[PDB]
Protein backbone atom coordinates (compact mmCIF):
# COMPACT_ATOMS: atom_id res chain seq x y z
CA UNK A 1 0.00 0.00 0.00
CA UNK A 2 3.34 2.18 0.44
CA UNK A 3 4.80 3.52 -3.07
CA UNK A 4 8.03 4.53 -3.73
CA UNK A 5 8.51 6.64 -7.01
CA UNK A 6 12.36 7.86 -7.79
CA UNK A 7 13.75 9.66 -10.46
CA UNK A 8 16.53 11.62 -11.99
CA UNK A 9 17.84 8.43 -14.71
CA UNK A 10 19.34 9.80 -17.41
CA UNK A 11 22.44 9.81 -19.99
CA UNK A 12 25.78 11.42 -18.59
CA UNK A 13 29.42 11.91 -19.21
CA UNK A 14 32.11 9.99 -16.79
CA UNK A 15 32.78 12.17 -13.79
CA UNK A 16 29.26 14.21 -13.95
CA UNK A 17 26.95 14.63 -11.24
CA UNK A 18 22.95 14.28 -11.31
CA UNK A 19 20.40 14.25 -8.56
CA UNK A 20 17.70 11.74 -7.82
CA UNK A 21 15.10 11.86 -5.62
CA UNK A 22 12.38 9.33 -4.48
CA UNK A 23 8.61 10.02 -2.93
CA UNK A 24 7.17 8.07 -0.50
CA UNK A 25 3.33 8.25 0.62
CA UNK A 26 1.72 5.07 2.07
CA UNK A 27 3.05 5.31 5.52
CA UNK A 28 4.75 8.12 7.83
CA UNK A 29 8.15 8.81 6.34
CA UNK A 30 9.12 10.75 10.16
CA UNK A 31 10.29 7.20 11.85
CA UNK A 32 11.58 4.83 9.26
CA UNK A 33 15.71 4.57 7.76
CA UNK A 34 15.62 4.82 4.39
CA UNK A 35 18.28 2.81 1.82
CA UNK A 36 19.51 2.89 -1.74
CA UNK A 37 20.48 -0.27 -3.47
CA UNK A 38 22.29 -1.10 -7.29
CA UNK A 39 21.28 -3.34 -9.73
CA UNK A 40 23.65 -4.41 -12.33
CA UNK A 41 22.03 -4.96 -15.69
CA UNK A 42 24.36 -8.24 -15.94
CA UNK A 43 24.50 -8.43 -12.06
CA UNK A 44 22.93 -9.09 -8.70
CA UNK A 45 21.92 -6.58 -5.80
CA UNK A 46 23.80 -4.46 -4.17
CA UNK A 47 24.48 -1.93 -1.61
CA UNK A 48 25.11 1.75 -1.63
CA UNK A 49 23.82 3.77 1.24
CA UNK A 50 21.38 4.03 4.07
CA UNK A 51 20.39 6.67 6.13
CA UNK A 52 18.45 7.13 9.89
CA UNK A 53 15.21 8.00 10.76
CA UNK A 54 16.68 11.20 11.34
CA UNK A 55 20.34 12.61 10.13
CA UNK A 56 22.08 11.50 12.75
CA UNK A 57 24.09 8.21 11.62
CA UNK A 58 24.88 7.65 7.76
CA UNK A 59 27.03 4.82 6.37
CA UNK A 60 27.98 4.25 2.64
CA UNK A 61 29.69 1.52 0.39
CA UNK A 62 32.84 0.96 0.60
CA UNK A 63 32.97 1.51 -3.34
CA UNK A 64 31.15 4.61 -3.05
CA UNK A 65 32.72 6.26 -0.32
CA UNK A 66 33.60 9.92 -1.01
CA UNK A 67 31.55 10.43 -3.77
CA UNK A 68 27.31 9.91 -2.77
CA UNK A 69 25.79 12.22 -0.20
CA UNK A 70 22.44 10.49 0.47
CA UNK A 71 20.22 13.52 2.28
CA UNK A 72 16.60 13.87 3.54
CA UNK A 73 13.48 15.59 4.09
CA UNK A 74 11.36 14.58 6.57
CA UNK A 75 9.01 17.67 5.86
CA UNK A 76 7.38 16.47 2.39
CA UNK A 77 8.08 12.45 3.19
CA UNK A 78 11.01 12.59 0.34
CA UNK A 79 14.63 11.69 0.21
CA UNK A 80 17.56 12.34 -1.92
CA UNK A 81 20.87 10.79 -2.96
CA UNK A 82 23.60 13.47 -4.77
CA UNK A 83 26.19 11.48 -7.05
CA UNK A 84 29.08 13.05 -7.83
CA UNK A 85 32.01 11.68 -9.73
CA UNK A 86 30.03 8.99 -11.71
CA UNK A 87 32.15 6.33 -13.39
CA UNK A 88 31.12 3.92 -16.59
CA UNK A 89 30.37 1.13 -13.77
CA UNK A 90 27.73 3.15 -11.97
CA UNK A 91 25.16 2.69 -15.63
CA UNK A 92 23.01 0.88 -12.85
CA UNK A 93 19.54 0.11 -11.98
CA UNK A 94 18.85 1.86 -8.42
CA UNK A 95 16.23 1.25 -6.67
CA UNK A 96 14.43 2.92 -3.25
CA UNK A 97 14.04 0.23 -0.25
CA UNK A 98 12.84 1.44 3.26
CA UNK A 99 13.51 -0.55 6.43
CA UNK A 100 11.70 -2.11 9.42
CA UNK A 101 13.36 -0.14 11.90
CA UNK A 102 14.62 3.05 12.58
CA UNK A 103 18.60 2.58 12.44
CA UNK A 104 21.01 1.69 9.32
CA UNK A 105 23.01 -0.81 10.22
CA UNK A 106 20.67 -3.23 12.63
CA UNK A 107 19.36 -7.26 11.74
CA UNK A 108 16.03 -5.73 10.44
CA UNK A 109 15.94 -5.87 6.44
CA UNK A 110 14.15 -3.98 3.74
CA UNK A 111 10.40 -4.63 3.85
CA UNK A 112 8.80 -2.36 0.85
CA UNK A 113 11.13 -1.12 -2.47
CA UNK A 114 10.25 0.64 -5.92
CA UNK A 115 10.29 0.51 -9.01
CA UNK A 116 13.83 1.31 -10.18
CA UNK A 117 15.30 4.93 -12.59
CA UNK A 118 17.86 3.44 -14.97
CA UNK A 119 20.84 5.76 -15.45
CA UNK A 120 24.22 5.02 -17.89
CA UNK A 121 27.25 6.58 -17.98
CA UNK A 122 28.43 7.24 -21.40
CA UNK A 123 28.85 9.34 -23.93
CA UNK B 1 -23.31 0.56 26.06
CA UNK B 2 -19.64 1.83 25.06
CA UNK B 3 -18.31 -0.49 21.67
CA UNK B 4 -15.07 0.88 20.17
CA UNK B 5 -11.30 -0.46 20.02
CA UNK B 6 -8.89 1.09 22.41
CA UNK B 7 -5.31 1.37 21.02
CA UNK B 8 -3.16 -1.53 22.16
CA UNK B 9 -1.59 -1.91 19.35
CA UNK B 10 0.29 1.87 18.85
CA UNK B 11 1.88 1.31 22.45
CA UNK B 12 2.75 -2.86 21.08
CA UNK B 13 3.37 -2.34 18.03
CA UNK B 14 5.82 1.10 18.42
CA UNK B 15 8.80 2.02 16.39
CA UNK B 16 11.23 3.09 19.45
CA UNK B 17 10.57 2.58 23.45
CA UNK B 18 11.51 4.86 26.28
CA UNK B 19 14.56 4.49 28.67
CA UNK B 20 14.92 2.57 31.44
CA UNK B 21 14.66 5.55 33.54
CA UNK B 22 12.14 7.40 31.30
CA UNK B 23 9.06 4.87 31.48
CA UNK B 24 6.26 6.29 29.59
CA UNK B 25 2.78 5.69 30.76
CA UNK B 26 -0.47 5.78 29.19
CA UNK B 27 -3.90 6.31 30.35
CA UNK B 28 -6.68 3.30 28.98
CA UNK B 29 -10.02 4.25 29.04
CA UNK B 30 -13.50 4.13 27.61
CA UNK B 31 -12.57 0.25 26.18
CA UNK B 32 -14.04 -3.07 24.83
CA UNK B 33 -10.92 -4.55 25.61
CA UNK B 34 -9.74 -8.09 24.30
CA UNK B 35 -6.64 -9.69 25.40
CA UNK B 36 -7.18 -12.63 24.07
CA UNK B 37 -5.36 -11.31 20.66
CA UNK B 38 -2.67 -10.47 22.73
CA UNK B 39 -2.16 -13.74 24.70
CA UNK B 40 -2.92 -16.16 21.70
CA UNK B 41 0.47 -14.42 20.18
CA UNK B 42 3.58 -16.25 20.36
CA UNK B 43 6.20 -13.25 20.28
CA UNK B 44 6.29 -12.83 23.81
CA UNK B 45 8.51 -14.47 25.38
CA UNK B 46 7.63 -13.79 29.15
CA UNK B 47 3.71 -13.27 29.43
CA UNK B 48 3.45 -13.65 33.83
CA UNK B 49 0.83 -12.02 35.37
CA UNK B 50 -0.05 -12.12 39.51
CA UNK B 51 -3.08 -12.59 41.14
CA UNK B 52 -5.26 -12.86 37.82
CA UNK B 53 -5.34 -15.95 35.40
CA UNK B 54 -4.61 -14.79 31.91
CA UNK B 55 -7.65 -16.09 30.15
CA UNK B 56 -10.25 -14.88 32.44
CA UNK B 57 -9.15 -11.35 31.62
CA UNK B 58 -12.22 -11.03 29.20
CA UNK B 59 -15.15 -10.94 31.22
CA UNK B 60 -13.37 -8.90 34.08
CA UNK B 61 -14.29 -5.31 33.80
CA UNK B 62 -11.45 -2.86 35.24
CA UNK B 63 -11.87 0.86 35.89
CA UNK B 64 -8.87 2.38 34.88
CA UNK B 65 -5.92 0.42 32.78
CA UNK B 66 -1.89 2.01 32.92
CA UNK B 67 0.68 0.66 30.22
CA UNK B 68 4.44 1.09 30.76
CA UNK B 69 6.45 0.55 28.32
CA UNK B 70 10.29 0.39 28.27
CA UNK B 71 13.61 -1.79 26.79
CA UNK B 72 16.00 -3.41 29.64
CA UNK B 73 18.61 -6.55 29.48
CA UNK B 74 18.21 -9.90 29.47
CA UNK B 75 19.37 -10.94 32.65
CA UNK B 76 17.31 -7.76 34.24
CA UNK B 77 13.67 -9.54 33.14
CA UNK B 78 13.64 -10.68 36.75
CA UNK B 79 13.99 -7.84 38.47
CA UNK B 80 10.40 -6.67 37.20
CA UNK B 81 8.09 -8.74 39.95
CA UNK B 82 6.94 -7.51 43.04
CA UNK B 83 9.12 -7.90 46.22
CA UNK B 84 12.75 -7.66 44.07
CA UNK B 85 15.65 -5.52 44.22
CA UNK B 86 18.13 -4.34 41.82
CA UNK B 87 20.06 -2.11 40.37
CA UNK B 88 16.79 -1.50 38.09
CA UNK B 89 14.08 -2.55 40.54
CA UNK B 90 15.91 0.06 43.50
CA UNK B 91 16.97 3.01 41.02
CA UNK B 92 14.88 2.63 38.06
CA UNK B 93 11.61 0.76 38.54
CA UNK B 94 9.75 -0.27 41.49
CA UNK B 95 6.69 -3.02 41.52
CA UNK B 96 4.36 -2.85 44.96
CA UNK B 97 4.05 -5.71 46.39
CA UNK B 98 0.26 -5.68 46.03
CA UNK B 99 0.88 -5.55 42.47
CA UNK B 100 -2.13 -6.50 40.25
CA UNK B 101 -1.63 -6.89 36.33
CA UNK B 102 0.46 -8.70 33.59
CA UNK B 103 4.10 -8.56 32.59
CA UNK B 104 5.00 -8.62 28.68
CA UNK B 105 8.80 -8.98 27.41
CA UNK B 106 9.85 -10.31 24.16
CA UNK B 107 13.63 -10.02 22.58
CA UNK B 108 13.89 -6.79 19.95
CA UNK B 109 17.12 -7.40 18.93
CA UNK B 110 16.49 -6.83 15.26
CA UNK B 111 15.52 -3.14 15.88
CA UNK B 112 17.62 -1.81 19.18
CA UNK B 113 21.32 -3.53 18.49
CA UNK B 114 23.63 -2.01 16.13
CA UNK B 115 26.86 -3.39 14.78
CA UNK B 116 28.29 0.28 16.23
CA UNK B 117 26.63 -0.05 19.48
CA UNK B 118 22.98 1.50 20.47
CA UNK B 119 23.30 4.46 23.30
CA UNK B 120 20.25 5.66 23.08
CA UNK B 121 18.73 3.55 26.17
CA UNK B 122 19.97 4.85 29.63
CA UNK B 123 19.68 3.50 32.79
CA UNK B 124 21.04 4.83 36.43
CA UNK B 125 23.76 3.42 38.55
CA UNK B 126 23.49 5.63 41.41
CA UNK B 127 21.51 7.20 43.92
CA UNK B 128 20.66 8.45 47.53
CA UNK B 129 18.14 6.25 48.26
CA UNK B 130 15.47 3.74 47.01
CA UNK B 131 12.84 5.04 45.10
CA UNK B 132 9.30 4.40 46.38
CA UNK B 133 7.30 2.28 43.78
CA UNK B 134 5.69 3.99 41.38
CA UNK B 135 7.65 6.93 40.79
CA UNK B 136 9.58 8.43 38.28
CA UNK B 137 13.53 10.23 38.53
CA UNK B 138 14.15 12.77 35.48
CA UNK B 139 16.65 14.78 37.29
CA UNK B 140 20.37 14.37 36.19
CA UNK B 141 22.44 15.85 38.64
CA UNK B 142 25.93 14.81 39.30
CA UNK B 143 26.31 12.41 42.00
CA UNK B 144 27.35 12.63 45.42
CA UNK B 145 29.47 10.16 46.20
CA UNK B 146 32.52 12.05 47.93
CA UNK B 147 33.35 14.90 49.89
CA UNK B 148 34.83 17.45 47.25
CA UNK B 149 31.94 19.65 45.90
CA UNK B 150 30.61 19.45 42.04
CA UNK B 151 29.76 23.27 41.10
CA UNK B 152 28.66 21.60 37.72
CA UNK B 153 31.78 20.18 37.23
CA UNK B 154 32.33 16.02 36.77
CA UNK B 155 35.33 14.46 38.27
CA UNK B 156 35.98 12.23 41.50
CA UNK B 157 33.61 12.39 43.91
CA UNK B 158 31.02 13.57 41.39
CA UNK B 159 30.02 10.36 39.15
CA UNK B 160 27.63 10.75 36.80
CA UNK B 161 24.74 8.90 37.66
CA UNK B 162 23.39 7.41 34.09
CA UNK B 163 24.96 4.37 31.98
CA UNK B 164 24.46 3.03 28.82
CA UNK B 165 23.93 -0.21 27.36
CA UNK B 166 26.36 -1.09 24.59
CA UNK B 167 23.74 -2.76 22.71
CA UNK B 168 25.02 -5.17 19.60
CA UNK B 169 23.37 -7.85 17.51
CA UNK B 170 26.90 -9.93 18.32
CA UNK B 171 26.25 -10.02 22.49
CA UNK B 172 25.16 -12.83 24.09
CA UNK B 173 21.82 -13.70 25.02
CA UNK B 174 21.62 -12.18 28.34
CA UNK B 175 22.91 -8.48 26.89
CA UNK B 176 20.32 -8.92 24.37
CA UNK B 177 17.98 -5.91 24.33
CA UNK B 178 14.26 -6.84 25.49
CA UNK B 179 11.29 -4.82 25.08
CA UNK B 180 9.52 -4.70 28.28
CA UNK B 181 5.18 -3.98 28.94
CA UNK B 182 3.63 -3.79 32.04
CA UNK B 183 0.04 -3.43 32.50
CA UNK B 184 -1.57 -2.39 35.91
CA UNK B 185 -5.02 -2.84 36.59
CA UNK B 186 -6.78 -1.13 39.35
CA UNK B 187 -9.76 -1.48 40.56
CA UNK B 188 -12.19 0.69 43.14
CA UNK B 189 -15.70 2.36 43.86
CA UNK B 190 -15.71 4.00 40.66
CA UNK B 191 -17.86 3.51 36.99
CA UNK B 192 -15.60 1.01 35.35
CA UNK B 193 -14.50 2.17 31.63
CA UNK B 194 -12.27 -1.07 30.49
CA UNK B 195 -14.75 -3.94 29.57
CA UNK B 196 -14.65 -7.15 27.84
CA UNK B 197 -15.87 -8.10 24.66
CA UNK B 198 -19.30 -9.50 26.50
CA UNK B 199 -22.91 -9.54 24.98
CA UNK B 200 -25.08 -8.03 27.53
CA UNK C 1 34.29 -9.39 4.82
CA UNK C 2 32.40 -11.94 4.77
CA UNK C 3 31.28 -14.24 1.34
CA UNK C 4 27.59 -15.32 0.61
CA UNK C 5 26.98 -18.30 -1.53
CA UNK C 6 24.34 -19.56 -3.44
CA UNK C 7 24.59 -23.44 -4.10
CA UNK C 8 22.00 -23.88 -6.73
CA UNK C 9 22.09 -22.06 -10.08
CA UNK C 10 18.87 -22.82 -12.14
CA UNK C 11 16.07 -25.05 -11.42
CA UNK C 12 13.56 -26.45 -13.03
CA UNK C 13 9.99 -27.62 -11.54
CA UNK C 14 6.16 -28.60 -12.69
CA UNK C 15 3.14 -26.94 -11.17
CA UNK C 16 2.87 -29.72 -9.07
CA UNK C 17 6.35 -29.98 -7.84
CA UNK C 18 8.25 -29.06 -4.75
CA UNK C 19 12.09 -27.90 -5.07
CA UNK C 20 14.43 -26.48 -2.30
CA UNK C 21 16.59 -23.60 -2.95
CA UNK C 22 19.32 -23.33 -0.36
CA UNK C 23 21.70 -20.27 0.70
CA UNK C 24 25.35 -21.00 2.44
CA UNK C 25 26.49 -18.38 4.55
CA UNK C 26 30.74 -18.60 4.83
CA UNK C 27 30.70 -17.15 8.38
CA UNK C 28 28.13 -17.75 11.08
CA UNK C 29 25.41 -15.33 10.99
CA UNK C 30 22.57 -16.57 13.55
CA UNK C 31 19.45 -17.20 12.32
CA UNK C 32 20.28 -13.70 10.42
CA UNK C 33 19.02 -14.18 7.00
CA UNK C 34 16.63 -12.57 4.42
CA UNK C 35 14.70 -13.78 1.16
CA UNK C 36 14.17 -11.73 -1.34
CA UNK C 37 11.85 -12.60 -4.74
CA UNK C 38 13.06 -10.40 -7.51
CA UNK C 39 10.19 -10.48 -10.44
CA UNK C 40 12.40 -9.44 -13.38
CA UNK C 41 9.59 -6.78 -14.56
CA UNK C 42 9.22 -5.01 -11.31
CA UNK C 43 10.18 -4.28 -7.94
CA UNK C 44 11.66 -6.92 -6.11
CA UNK C 45 9.39 -7.84 -2.86
CA UNK C 46 10.64 -9.31 0.65
CA UNK C 47 9.09 -13.11 1.70
CA UNK C 48 10.82 -14.16 4.40
CA UNK C 49 12.75 -12.17 7.16
CA UNK C 50 15.14 -14.00 9.57
CA UNK C 51 15.33 -17.24 9.36
CA UNK C 52 12.13 -18.62 9.89
CA UNK C 53 9.74 -15.75 10.19
CA UNK C 54 7.12 -15.47 7.41
CA UNK C 55 6.45 -11.59 6.16
CA UNK C 56 2.26 -10.78 6.27
CA UNK C 57 1.08 -10.12 2.67
CA UNK C 58 2.63 -13.70 0.78
CA UNK C 59 1.20 -16.96 0.56
CA UNK C 60 2.00 -18.98 3.97
CA UNK C 61 3.46 -21.85 1.03
CA UNK C 62 6.47 -20.78 1.37
CA UNK C 63 8.73 -21.73 4.78
CA UNK C 64 12.42 -21.16 5.47
CA UNK C 65 14.39 -23.07 7.90
CA UNK C 66 18.38 -22.46 8.93
CA UNK C 67 20.91 -20.86 11.27
CA UNK C 68 24.44 -20.62 11.64
CA UNK C 69 26.37 -21.51 8.15
CA UNK C 70 23.53 -23.37 6.40
CA UNK C 71 20.28 -22.21 5.54
CA UNK C 72 17.09 -23.49 2.96
CA UNK C 73 13.91 -22.22 1.47
CA UNK C 74 11.09 -24.61 -0.41
CA UNK C 75 8.30 -23.94 -2.14
CA UNK C 76 5.86 -26.71 -1.58
CA UNK C 77 3.70 -26.02 -4.98
CA UNK C 78 5.61 -23.83 -7.72
CA UNK C 79 2.39 -22.26 -8.53
CA UNK C 80 2.28 -20.28 -12.36
CA UNK C 81 3.03 -17.19 -10.40
CA UNK C 82 6.42 -18.00 -8.90
CA UNK C 83 8.45 -18.12 -11.57
CA UNK C 84 11.14 -15.49 -10.47
CA UNK C 85 14.98 -15.23 -9.08
CA UNK C 86 15.42 -15.53 -5.12
CA UNK C 87 18.65 -13.81 -3.19
CA UNK C 88 19.66 -14.66 0.29
CA UNK C 89 20.59 -11.52 2.26
CA UNK C 90 22.60 -11.41 5.40
CA UNK C 91 22.54 -8.43 7.84
CA UNK C 92 25.01 -9.63 10.55
CA UNK C 93 28.53 -8.90 9.57
CA UNK C 94 30.56 -6.12 9.36
CA UNK C 95 29.81 -5.92 5.10
CA UNK C 96 26.41 -4.08 5.71
CA UNK C 97 23.76 -5.79 3.36
CA UNK C 98 25.97 -8.42 1.38
CA UNK C 99 23.52 -9.84 -1.38
CA UNK C 100 24.03 -13.96 -2.61
CA UNK C 101 23.84 -14.21 -6.12
CA UNK C 102 20.50 -14.87 -8.08
CA UNK C 103 18.69 -18.45 -8.22
CA UNK C 104 16.54 -18.11 -11.66
CA UNK C 105 13.32 -20.73 -11.81
CA UNK C 106 11.72 -21.62 -14.89
CA UNK C 107 9.20 -24.41 -14.64
CA UNK C 108 8.64 -26.35 -17.52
Amino acid sequence: EVQLVESGGGLVQPGRSLRLSCAASGFTFDDYAMHWVRQAPGKGLEWVSGISWNSDSIDYADSVKGRFTISRDNAKNSLYLQMNSLRAEDTALYYCAKDRGYEILTPASFDYWGQGTLVTVSS
Amino acid sequence: NITNLCPFGEVFNATRFASVYAWNRKRISNCVADYSVLYNSASFSTFKCYGVSPTKLNDLCFTNVYADSFVIRGDEVRQIAPGQTGKIADYNYKLPDDFTGCVIAWNSNNLDSKVGGNYNYLYRLFRKSNLKPFERDISTEIYQAGSTPCNGVEGFNCYFPLQSYGFQPTNGVGYQPYRVVVLSFELLHAPATVCGPKKS
Amino acid sequence: DIQMTQSPSSLSASVGDRVTITCRASQSISSYLNWFQHKPGKAPKLLIYGASSLQSGVPSRFSGSGSGTDFTLTISSLQPEDFATYYCQQSYSTPPYTFGQGTKLEIK
